[PDB]
């Protein structure tokens, strides 16, 4: 909902755009299902909000247009139909609307003079298209993020957070130019991850054959540190597999905060993590089985 | 600028004149105590005794018919030490003493009269689902409302990394509309966004109160304001083409009842000119009585 | 603090107060009042459409009155010069009644 | 609420102002949820507004 | 349901196309029988679309 009387359009595309990212692109009935259950069973629900990014540099044949002024009214009409078309239909305007006076329209829209084209021959561009754009939200395991303990409560004032995850070349290589040192790490050795901290549902013996899927468990620095040696923390991250450093930037997410959002399910008081159900429950399993053992043992032990 | 304190102190039960306050465990001592001891005696009663453990007299089944019995097989004893259902007993759990569950009953009792806490819908919902809620179903909304406190910072999270990594043409494509940006430099706010989930219960009562706003100002306010709170209305029903058939709809104007009004605009000018006309008749008639007069003198 | 409650009986009092005085004061005070109860239904964007806005006056309808007022004057003088022409016809009748005597 | 009638446009600011920094800033869910939770388990909920 | 207000078209195509693949090919008191049956006897449901 819109909070003040301007916010209404901006509300209502954000709304328009969220709801359509968590339908099409995240399974809804799966991931409020591991919502719940992981924080009904655990006593947390940990889970990192990230973004899948796969840019692939393209190359395409862009057609280029020779402008001359308007002269005719004939051509004047055309062009406001296509601006009328360009703010009513914007979908209409995409498939309906050809390329000479699509390119008058976006000139139109650029300086202000309005102007017909002809084409006059074809250039050959880049365009480096993101072929994959959706936020990921993945519920965590407690057993690889590790909070920083100082955190009084408070996750917002936690000065790091280190999480693992298993991750292959492909992935690392779905978006370049931000992973270094690729190079030193073994990519060839079919050798199943051996981690001891890392718990995962992957069996022991499993491992990809090939080069480019072999799994292997980089770990992930989410946490606060001083760059510029002013004493001001500025959000950071790093990612390293094994001994060898990949990745060190800043914050890239514009919230300025860790991507992990934590609830618990019964509430600790002045305390980060939370309470599970079985806490309370505990003893009474122990004395409703013991009893219900003994019925049992009274049953069979007997001659029927 | 209070010029106090940053401190700010609430007691559960308060103390008579006394800055903290006492807690609840306070008058529920002793309570725990005799339960918990009770408790304890019950389950060593029942586990410091002998189940499934059956007694052989000494010479009632002598061997192999013993070996029979432990077998399955029938088998066949002797009459003069006794009978085979009152003799060789089979074990039982004891029975559990009527004072040990009295005097449970009456420490919870105590405690619950002591404390006045007795053992036994999300959003802006109406009324009756609000207030249908019972013990334990406050309980289950105390959960449901942090779990929901995470979907909606999963949300707002997704929701401030759309602004700057989806271009303009895959947005004017999922939602067919006009971009509207917003600047960079004030994502770290939301100021003018907010996100919450949406169940079944909030549409329907969204829904009811679009209607009685349209209800209420259906007549003071052009017609724009109530066709774009029905398209309002049709958009939560999923007809996202009523929307657009209803948003953007100018009402045509009638050529002739147009004409009619200016006619009946002239009819009145011309009746005041009528009028006036008439006047200056009735002048210029008294003008000449009056000249026949003075003729007639 | 603010809850769910409140909520609802605020909107309730809202509406009370529009029922009761909606024909008394004018226009702006009952739009203040439902753009009010249309902010507690969380809907900022009414309340904008709702607090600013001037009705529009319509020429047709605005005219018609001038004309309807000039037509009363008008009537008025007729009636005036009516009077002058029975009194002048008094006067006629007078002088012929003295040629007559 | 508005104490006397020209106390309104700031009370409207004020409300909006505080409605948004205990919804953007402070985890609602949370805090209450460490209020009533240390209120009625220690006898005292001491918090310091900073 | 159509998403935006240019889409009602195609999803008024779509839903009128795969209502009928849905009911004249494909056996839908079969299918749903062994979908509910294949969830609830084993644990997963795991269909083939070809």
């Amino acid at each position: 909902t819109p909070v003040t009387w301007e916010d209404e359009q901006a509300a209502r595309q954000n709304e328009l755009v969220l709801n359509y990212q968590f339908r099409t692109q995240l399974n809804r009935v799966k991931l409020v299902d591991d919502y719940v259950h992981s924080v009904c069973d655990d006593g947390t629900g940990i889970a990192r909000v990230g973004w899948e990014r796969k840019v692939v540099k393209v190359k395409q044949d862009a057609p280029v247009f020779q402008m001359y002024p308007v002269e005719t009214e004939e051509q004047v009409q055309i062009l406001q139909q296509a601006l009328d078309l360009q703010a009513q239909n914007p979908r209409g305007y995409e498939e309906q609307v050809a390329d000479d006076v699509k390119e008058a329209v976006n000139y139109f829209n650029e300086t202000g003079e309005a102007t017909y084209a002809i084409q006059t021959g074809t250039t050959e561009v880049e365009v480096e298209k993101a072929v994959v754009n959706r936020p990921t939200v993945e519920m965590l395991d407690p057993n690889n993020v590790v909070i920083d303990p100082s955190c009084n409560g408070d996750l917002d004032r936690a000065l790091f957070a280190v999480v693992s995850f298993e991750t292959c070349k492909a992935d690392l290589l779905k978006t370049p130019d931000r992973y270094h040192n690729l190079d030193k790490i073994d990519w060839e050795s079919s050798s199943p991850l051996t981690d001891p901290d890392h718990e995962s549902k992957t069996p022991g013996d499993f491992q990809f054959r090939d080069a480019m899927r072999k799994r292997v468990i980089a770990y992930e620095y989410w946490g606060f540190w001083d760059t510029n040696g002013d004493g001001e923390l500025k959000p950071i991250v790093a990612t390293w597999i094994g001994t060898t450093l990949i990745r060190m930037e800043e914050n890239p997410y514009p919230d300025g905060k860790l991507p992990f959002v934590l609830v618990p399910y019964m509430p600790r008081k002045r305390e980060l993590y939370g309470e599970a159900d079985a806490e309370l429950l505990g003893d009474n399993q122990k004395i409703l089985g013991a009893t219900m053992r003994g019925m049992i043992d009274l049953l069979g032990r007997s001659a029927n | 600028p209070d010029g106090k304190l940053p401190f700010v102190l609430v007691p559960y039960m308060p103390r008579k004149r006394e800055l903290y306050g006492e807690a609840d465990a306070e008058l529920l001592g002793d309570n725990q105590k005799i339960l918990g001891a009770t408790m304890r005696g019950m389950i060593d009663l029942l586990g410091r005794s002998a189940n499934g453990q059956r007694a052989y007299p000494k010479g009632m089944l002598d061997t192999l018919n013993r070996r029979r019995f432990e077998d399955g097989l029938d088998y066949e004893y002797n009459p003069q030490t006794g009978n085979p259902s009152q003799a060789i007993i089979e074990h039982k759990f004891p029975e559990l003493p009527q004072s040990a569950i009295v005097m449970s009953q009456m420490q919870n009792q105590e405690a619950e009269a002591l404390t006045g806490v007795k053992a036994f819908a999300y959003g802006d919902v109406a009324a009756g689902i609000r207030g249908a809620l019972d013990a334990a179903s406050k309980r289950e909304m105390a959960i449901l409302r942090r779990l929901a406190k995470g979907m909606a910072d999963i949300g707002t999270k997704i929701c401030a990394m759309n602004a700057v990594f989806l271009s303009e043409t895959e947005v004017v494509r999922i939602t067919n509309e006009e971009y509207v940006t917003i600047n960079r430099e004030d994502l770290k706010g939301n100021f003018d966004i907010e996100v919450d989930i949406n169940t079944a219960e909030v549409d329907n009562q969204k829904s009811q109160d679009l209607g009685f706003m349209v209800q209420t100002i259906g007549n003071t306010v052009d017609q724009q304001v109530t066709l774009k709170l029905v398209a309002r209305i049709a958009e939560l029903k999923r007809m996202p083409e009523l929307a657009h058939e209803l948003r953007t709809w100018k009402p045509e104007p009638d050529p002739m009842e147009e004409q009619l009004k200016q006619l009946a605009i002239q009819k009145a000018q011309l009746e005041n000119q009528k009028l006036q006309s008439e006047i200056a008749l009735n002048e210029a008639k008294v003008r000449a009585e009056d000249a026949k007069k003075d003729m007639t003198n």
